[PDB]
């Protein structure tokens, strides 16, 4: 029968294919390891696919996955328990040293490029035409924290000119420098930018960025990974919803 | 094992409740209070599954079925032989479904990030408890929901929608196609183009996404974004589950006659009703 | 905030593209912005390439339209309020058993139901090349072209491949809102229910598989679009928090993960196995099996 040998052949294309597809999806993160940073034993049924090298533009080289893990800086955790499986509590600062939550990676320490060679990124003042069309413009806003108090005002908007979207606010801080708050982690209102993540006195701990014109992938997750901690590692200072509806 | 990234993120805290109690891993699965929440549900319907499995007499899996209590138990319960196994096994899944939910809650406040997949799965969720919760209630009867079963609940689909005559004349049934259609449309073409300027022709250089939006540009002379075709993903595929349910809670409810004959309505209006010619005239 | 819709709208001088190898004389010029679109996702409306291939497609793509079009009219008496009561009950069926596969049907019983298919064939197939040329021009692999094909094997078997098989274009769907659902619904009935049709389960495995997979990957971006997720093509170039969050969101959550580009291919196939599947389950039908139910007794 045509249709038994036809149905019988998908299922061995589609197991073919899982297989395919799970390998494929293992070109980061493996081999496994052990919680020390050793090889683990149990690697799983699924071999490591051939690797692969993707060709960068604007002389940024090549990236070969599979290939050995690139993070190597120092992660200031320690273990909790004997047997595999338990947290690892954070050594010092975790906001600081940037672990759980506000972990970072080293991405490259360069900006992203568009099709050009252009900053992908870049301050409103210094995007030639861009403004702001629509919504509040937050420009001039006083920024609040979660402990309900000020903690800078916002003095510009960085765009990005590919997809012309506004990525972050630049915040002034009380001492006159300013650091980049990520748009999807802010709340402009009608007379102030409320930020839930972070208390007024965490600000000025936020990552910087080595030019006022630009910031590098590094810088942002640096920034990203930081603003995220927040939600957990500034609880205690966060104000209920009670306390800020006053 | 761990990926050889995921250590700094093996952190404490998180949990809902039961502090740190149950905050702690099985290899790769993060387990939590409500993971063994979900555990505990999943076991005892697995269980409950296979005994009335016992009282059918049979152990295949194509011929296992649980059924709701008949018509005549009405909202009532039921001998666990007749229905009320049924019953509570979808007690069962509820809190199973609900503790999965619940748990990816934790995971996204260990790791920091938003809470849009529990947001989204809440979704499937509601379109389950639809069909064996709401409608049957407003119905009046268990008896209307359907059976637990591979075959025997397409049976269910089958006997259910030729109720009405053809089901596809349900308005609320078209619309849900619609999106059902389009989220698939739309996963295609997201996979491919990411793919497309990923992995250019050999030997050249990874595209960029500005080259993701001029291919779709010069294609249909507009592009979403990056951002935009994630946000238009989810909202495709939940707006069609939103409008599977809204097909489904009025049929029998609201409606209950052959749902081809509900379009009369637009044929019937005043200024054209009596035209003569056409179909209709 | 969820970042469902944008807080504030940003605005700058019109985009028209990356160059690489195309004709920029046939690229049209840019198009007006769309506030109401910016909420969601980018403002800009064009430009869009039209070349020959393109005209052709959107030529006989009206003219496909046009034929069922004045078919209806003619059908609605040429009464403007007639043609719009019954707008999803008129219906440009093919020619009848008795014609088999001629092109010799009048005008009014097939001729035109012909014509139509004509039309629609070009304008398909004359699309087809265009996403494959649109792609080559700018250096880009033919992942679209190709998951394009997948969607074209099911409307190709409906209406070209199976009937021709059958031996008559009377198989065929017709145009029309409403008579093209009543030919699905019999379709299942002349041949014992699909719900037996093997194809059609997976099918529909892969339909709802797709809204499952978009729910989930739509929901993850947005979940780390706090660390700029959603520029995946670098997230695959040089990793980043984003992509290690999502990834172990996934593995603590039922056991294992993807990759920024990896998901992608998940992706690509969850949707094309949808079509592909549903093909081959409808080409199967009338001419290999008769009665799903029967063949399934017997398997
Ligand atoms: C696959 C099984 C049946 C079928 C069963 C159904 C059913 C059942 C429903 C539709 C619906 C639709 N069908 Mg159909 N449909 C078929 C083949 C087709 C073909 C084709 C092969 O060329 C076309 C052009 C259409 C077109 C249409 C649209 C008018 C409408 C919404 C589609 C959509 O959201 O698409 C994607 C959208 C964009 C590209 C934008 N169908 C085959 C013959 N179709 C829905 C409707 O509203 O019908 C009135 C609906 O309920
Ligand atoms: C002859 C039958 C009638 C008809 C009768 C009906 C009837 C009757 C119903 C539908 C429903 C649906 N129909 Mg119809 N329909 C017809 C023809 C069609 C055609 C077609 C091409 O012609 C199409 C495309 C559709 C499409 C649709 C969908 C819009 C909808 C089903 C999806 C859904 O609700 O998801 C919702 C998703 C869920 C319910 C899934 C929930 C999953 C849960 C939360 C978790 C499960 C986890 C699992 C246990 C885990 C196990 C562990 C493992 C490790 C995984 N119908 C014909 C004409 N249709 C259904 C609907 O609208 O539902 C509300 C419905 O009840
Ligand atoms: C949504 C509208 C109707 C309905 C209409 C249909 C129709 C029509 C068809 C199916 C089909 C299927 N349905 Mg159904 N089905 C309904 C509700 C459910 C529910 C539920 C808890 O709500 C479940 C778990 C299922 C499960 C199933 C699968 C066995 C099968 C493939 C679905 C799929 O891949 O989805 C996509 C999801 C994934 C890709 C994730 C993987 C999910 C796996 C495959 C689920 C396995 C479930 C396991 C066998 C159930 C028991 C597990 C434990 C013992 C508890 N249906 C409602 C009532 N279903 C198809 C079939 O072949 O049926 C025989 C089919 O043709
Ligand atoms: C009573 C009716 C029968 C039934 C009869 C059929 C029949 C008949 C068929 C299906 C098919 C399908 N059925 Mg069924 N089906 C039933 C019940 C169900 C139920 C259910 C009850 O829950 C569900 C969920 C489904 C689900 C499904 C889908 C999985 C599948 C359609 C795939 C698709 O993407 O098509 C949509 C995609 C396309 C049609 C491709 C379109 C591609 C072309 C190139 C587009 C051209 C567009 C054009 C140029 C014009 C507009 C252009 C503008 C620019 C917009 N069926 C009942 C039992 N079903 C199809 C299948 O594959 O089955 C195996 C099929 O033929
Ligand atoms: C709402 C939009 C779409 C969607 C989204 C969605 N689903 C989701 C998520 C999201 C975003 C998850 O995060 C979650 C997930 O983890 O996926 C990997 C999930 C999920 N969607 C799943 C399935 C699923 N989703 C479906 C649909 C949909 N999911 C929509 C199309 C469907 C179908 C048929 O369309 C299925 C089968 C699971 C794979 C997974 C949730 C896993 C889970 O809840 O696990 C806990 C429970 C158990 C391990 C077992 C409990 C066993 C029961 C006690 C038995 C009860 C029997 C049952 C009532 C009948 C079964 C027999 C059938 C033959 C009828
Ligand atoms: C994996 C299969 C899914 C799929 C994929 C898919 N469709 C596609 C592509 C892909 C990958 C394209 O590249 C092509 C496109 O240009 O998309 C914008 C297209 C396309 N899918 C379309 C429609 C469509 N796809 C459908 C379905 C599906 N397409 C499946 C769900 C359906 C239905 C009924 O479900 C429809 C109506 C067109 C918008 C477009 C092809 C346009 C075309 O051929 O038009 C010529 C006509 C004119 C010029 C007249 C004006
Ligand atoms: C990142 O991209 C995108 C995806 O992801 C890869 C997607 O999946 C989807 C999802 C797809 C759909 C919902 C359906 C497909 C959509 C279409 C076929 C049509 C979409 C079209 C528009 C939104 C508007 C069309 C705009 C046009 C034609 C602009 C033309 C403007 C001019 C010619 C300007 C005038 C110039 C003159 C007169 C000079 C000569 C979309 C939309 C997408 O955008
Ligand atoms: C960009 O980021 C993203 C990732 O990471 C980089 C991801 O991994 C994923 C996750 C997606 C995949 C790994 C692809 C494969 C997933 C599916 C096909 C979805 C269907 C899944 C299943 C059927 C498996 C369900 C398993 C369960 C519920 C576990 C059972 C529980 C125990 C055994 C205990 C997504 C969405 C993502 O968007
Ligand atoms: C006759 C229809 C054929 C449809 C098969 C198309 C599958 C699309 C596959 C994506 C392409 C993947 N890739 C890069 C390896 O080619
Ligand atoms: C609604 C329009 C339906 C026409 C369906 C197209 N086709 C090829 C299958 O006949
Ligand atoms: C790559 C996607 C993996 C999803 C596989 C889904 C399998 C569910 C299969 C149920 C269909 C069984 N059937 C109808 C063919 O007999
Ligand atoms: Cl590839
Ligand atoms: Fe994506
Ligand atoms: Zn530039």
């Amino acid at each position: 029968d045509l249709a038994s040998l036809a149905i019988y052949s998908f299922w061995i294309f589609l197991a073919g294919l899982i297989y395919y597809l799970q390998t494929e999806n293992m070109r980061e993160g493996y081999p496994l390891e052990n919680e020390d940073g050793t090889p683990a034993a149990n690697q799983g049924p699924f071999p490591l696919p051939k690797p692969k090298t993707f060709i960068l533009p604007h002389g940024r080289g090549t990236l070969t996955v599979p290939g050995p893990e690139s993070e190597d800086r120092p992660i200031a955790l320690a273990r909790t328990a004997v047997s595999e499986g338990f947290p690892h509590a954070p050594t010092g600062d975790p906001m600081k040293d940037g672990v759980g939550p506000a972990s970072w990676v080293a991405r490259r320490d360069l900006p992203e490029l568009d099709g050009h060679g252009h900053n992908k990124i870049k301050p409103m003042k210094a995007a030639a035409g861009f403004h702001v069309s629509a919504g509040k413009n937050p420009i001039g806003l006083p920024v609040r924290g979660c402990d309900l108090e000020i903690a800078g005002k916002v003095v510009d908007i960085w765009v990005d000119i590919p997809e012309q979207m506004a990525r972050f606010l630049e915040v002034e801080l009380k001492d006159g420098s300013t650091r980049l708050l990520p748009m999807q982690m802010v709340k402009v209102q009608s007379n102030r930018v409320h930020v839930n993540a972070l208390s007024s006195d965490l600000f000025a701990g936020i990552p910087t960025i080595k030019s006022p014109t630009e910031v590098t992938l590094l810088e942002e997750d640096k920034i990203c990974g930081y603003v995220a901690g927040g939600l957990m590692y500034a609880a205690p200072k966060r104000k209920s919803v009670v306390a800020a509806m006053l | 094992a761990l990926l050889s990234f995921e250590r700094k993120y093996r952190v404490p805290g998180g949990t809902l409740v039961g502090g740190n109690l149950f905050d702690f891993w099985v290899g790769p699965f993060y387990v939590g209070f409500f993971g063994v929440a979900t555990f505990f549900f999943a076991a005892l319907g697995i269980i409950l599954i296979a005994w009335s499995a016992v009282l059918q007499g049979t152990w295949n899996p194509q011929l296992i079925s649980v059924y709701p209590p008949a018509l005549e138990y009405g909202l009532g319960g039921a001998p666990l032989a007749k229905g009320g196994l049924w019953q509570i096994i979808t007690i069962c899944a509820t809190g199973a479904f609900v503790s999965w939910a619940l748990r990816e809650v934790e995971i996204c406040r260990k790791l920091g990030i938003g809470y849009h997949i529990p947001f989204a799965f809440a979704f499937a969720i509601l379109a389950y408890l639809t069909l064996v919760l709401f409608r049957p209630v407003m119905m009046g009867a268990w008896g209307y929901a359907f059976p637990y079963g591979i075959w025997t609940h397409l049976d269910w689909v089958s006997n259910t929608g030729y109720t009405y005559g053809n089901f596809h004349y349900n308005p609320a049934h078209m619309i849900a196609i619609s999106f059902f259609f389009t989220n698939a449309l739309a996963l295609a073409l997201h996979g491919a183009l990411v793919l497309s300027a990923a992995n250019p022709e050999k030997g050249k250089e990874m595209r960029t996404p500005d080259h993701e939006d001029t291919f779709f540009r010069d294609l249909v002379g507009y592009s979403i974004g990056t951002l935009g075709i994630h946000r238009l993903g989810l909202l495709l595929s939940l707006s069609a589950v939103f409008f599977s349910a809204l097909c489904m809670i009025i049929t029998g409810t609201i409606w209950f006659d052959q749902w081809v004959d509900w379009w009369q309505w637009w044929v019937k209006l005043p200024w054209w009703a009596n035209i003569p010619g056409g179909i209709n005239g | 905030y969820q970042n469902i819709f944008s807080q504030v709208q940003v605005r700058g001088p019109a985009d028209l593209g990356m160059t690489e190898d195309v004709n920029l004389a046939n690229r049209s010029g840019v198009g007006p912005f769309s506030t109401l679109l910016g909420w969601f996702g980018n403002a800009q409306l064009g430009p869009i390439y039209l070349g020959s291939l393109g005209v052709l497609s959107l030529f006989s793509g009206l003219m496909w339209f046009f034929t069922i079009g004045i078919w209806f009219w003619y059908q609605a008496g040429w009464n403007p309020a007639v043609f719009l009561r019954d707008l999803f009950f008129f219906s440009l069926e093919p020619p009848a058993p008795e014609y088999g596969l001629s092109f010799a049907a009048p005008l009014k019983e097939g001729g035109l139901w012909l014509i139509a298919s004509f039309f629609m064939f070009v304008a398909v197939w004359s699309w087809w090349g265009r996403t494959y040329l649109r792609a080559q021009a700018l250096g880009m692999g033919k992942h679209t072209a190709w998951a394009f094909l997948s969607a074209i094997w099911l409307w190709m078997v409906l209406g070209f491949i199976r009937p021709i098989l059958m031996g008559s274009w009377s198989e065929a769907v017709p145009y029309g809102i409403f008579s093209h659902l009543d030919w699905t619904n019999n379709f299942s009935l002349v041949h014992g229910n699909l719900f037996y049709n093997p194809f059609h389960g997976l099918s529909i495995a892969f339909l709802y598989g797709s809204a499952l997979l978009f729910a989930m990957h739509g929901a993850t971006i947005l979940a780390v679009s706090r660390f700029g997720g959603e520029r995946e093509l670098e997230q695959i170039a040089d990793r980043g928090t984003a992509a290690e969050r999502a990834a172990l969101f996934w593995r603590w959550t039922m056991g294992f993960n993807a990759t920024m580009e990896g998901i992608h291919r998940w992706a690509i196939w969850m949707a094309v196995l949808v079509t592909l599947t549903g093909g081959i389950g409808i080409l199967l039908s009338g001419t290999v099996v008769d009665n799903w139910y029967v063949w399934g007794q017997n398997h």
